RNA sequence: UUGAAGAAUGAGCCUGCGAGUUAGUGAUGCGUGGCGAGGUUAACCCGUGGUGGGGGAGUCGUAGCGAAAGCGAGUCCGAUA
RNA sequence: UGAAAUUGCAUUACGAGUAAAGAUGCUCGUUACGCGCAGCAGGACGGAAAGACCCCGGGACCUUUACUAUAGUUUGGUAUU
């Protein structure tokens, strides 16, 4: 509850590529990251699903 | 009476051409977020069975070729 | 009663099947009603099912 | 002139039965079972692992599915076709290979391990790309 | 049974009887015989004369790999890596 | 006239030891002619009962706000209407 599991999906293809954890109090808002999309075949921006 | 095969064994183990008994690696069905890509890759293939376990599997199979 | 004097409908036997599926033996009885009939000028009571009542198979 | 009393089996053909529990000069008393326990009286099932989750339940099920309409091919290789049809085998049909060995009433895809120096015309169901290339280079063809 | 002459069990004695068997065209080895890239029949039919003959339907071997489509001395994960 | 329980045996001493840790049967000694009859109960861990106490495995019956069901009781809908 305090450190939940969050899924990072590409902002291009909506592909739920990664899963990680955060604190939900230190980072109340959805996280932006620069991850690698196996579908888009390059590094795209990944956002926490909502 | 024909002797039946073991249904879980039917569903879980393959027998290769040379006679090896192989199972799917265990531990990747869920709880995969904390597992690294290395741990997941280690659990992602097929495992050749040990001698005693392979003999037990071939006994449980009724001459069934595995899956 | 549970037997229809017309069409000879009789109870069926099956299972109580709970949430745990612990089956128990039980019965299904036909919806038998006791009604006055006048057949060939004879007045009497008859135990008839509602299916033969709906079909008009009994002369009231 | 052999007569019936000079018929005897081959040495080692008729192994003698081992009769158990017939004195201690042989497998006597416990009859090879040891003392006490389960094994002294019945047997142990092979699916049983003593109470620990067994192998056939700790391993994940191989999933997937079975194709209900999958049909297998009786495969023949070019080395076999060269060996069984060496003398400039002109046309080889499914009847010819089934006469040699292809297990008739089946489909007869021809595969391509081997060299196939001879020239053949194989009318068969399906073939591999390598087998077709080797057959055509040798001077022949495939059909059907 | 760690250990019994044991003051641990059983047996008064003799005679008789009393416990690893049988069935699968079961599973898996070995010996042996037949045939051999092939082996073998089941039910059944004929022999009212049997243990012999037919019957190849099926089945195991003949190619594997893949969840499978499929491809095939390769195939699958993979990007015709 | 005529049983019984019991019974591995037998030409079946005692002391101090030793030993599955309390020995007629083992050791070292001591004593002791053979066989009866009537008696007593210290021992043969005497007989009788596969300990009933204790633990372990199984069962049975009893209890309840253990679980899961269910007869009965009750609610409404619908058929009879
Ligand atoms: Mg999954
Ligand atoms: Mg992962
Ligand atoms: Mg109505
Ligand atoms: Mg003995
Ligand atoms: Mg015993
Ligand atoms: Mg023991
Ligand atoms: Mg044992
Ligand atoms: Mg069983
Ligand atoms: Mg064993
Ligand atoms: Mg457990
Ligand atoms: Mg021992
Ligand atoms: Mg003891
Ligand atoms: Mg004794
Ligand atoms: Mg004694
Ligand atoms: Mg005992
Ligand atoms: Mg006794
Ligand atoms: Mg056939
Ligand atoms: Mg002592
Ligand atoms: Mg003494
Ligand atoms: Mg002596
Ligand atoms: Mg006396
Ligand atoms: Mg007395
Ligand atoms: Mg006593
Ligand atoms: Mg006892
Ligand atoms: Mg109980
Ligand atoms: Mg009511
Ligand atoms: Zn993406
Ligand atoms: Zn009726």
């Amino acid at each position: 509850d305090v450190r939940p599991k969050i899924t990072l999906a590409c902002t291009e293809c909506k592909e739920r590529n990664y899963i990680t954890k955060k604190n939900r109090r230190n980072n109340p808002d959805r996280m932006e990251m620069a991850k690698f999309c196996p579908r888009c075949r390059k590094h795209t921006a990944h956002r926490e699903t909502r | 009476p024909k002797m039946k095969s073991h249904s879980g064994t039917k569903k879980r183990f393959k027998v290769t051409g040379s006679g090896k008994v192989t199972a799917r690696k265990a531990g990747k069905r869920h709880l995969n977020e904390h597992k690294s890509s290395r741990v997941t890759r280690r659990l992602t293939g097929e495992t050749v069975l040990s001698k005693g376990e392979a003999a037990k599997v071939k006994k449980l199979l009724a001459g069934h070729p595995g899956r | 009663a549970a037997v229809c004097d017309i069409c000879a409908k009789r109870p069926g036997f099956g299972h109580n099947v709970p949430w745990s599926k612990k089956k128990t033996n039980r019965r299904w009885s036909p919806n038998i009603q006791r009604v006055r009939v006048v057949e060939n000028g004879t007045h009497k009571r008859m135990n008839v099912c509602t299916s033969c009542l709906k079909a008009g198979r009994v002369s009231r | 002139a052999i007569e019936l009393h000079d018929l005897k089996p081959a040495p080692g053909a008729h192994k003698a039965k081992t009769r158990v529990g017939r004195g201690e000069g042989s497998k006597g008393k416990t009859a090879g079972r040891g003392t006490k326990g389960t094994g002294a009286r019945k047997n142990v099932p092979e699916f049983f692992a003593g109470g620990q989750m067994p192998i056939h339940m700790q391993a994940p099920k191989l999933g997937g599915f079975h194709n209900p309409f999958r049909t297998e091919y009786q495969v023949v290789n070019l080395d076999k076709v060269e060996a069984l049809f060496p003398k400039g085998g002109k046309i080889t049909v499914d009847d010819l290979v089934s006469v040699g060995a292809v297990r008739d009433n089946e489909l007869v895809k021809v595969l391509g391990t081997g060299e196939l120096t001879v020239k053949v015309d194989l009318v068969v169901d399906a073939w591999s790309k390598s087998a077709q290339e080797k057959i055509e280079k040798a001077g022949g063809s495939v059909t059907k």
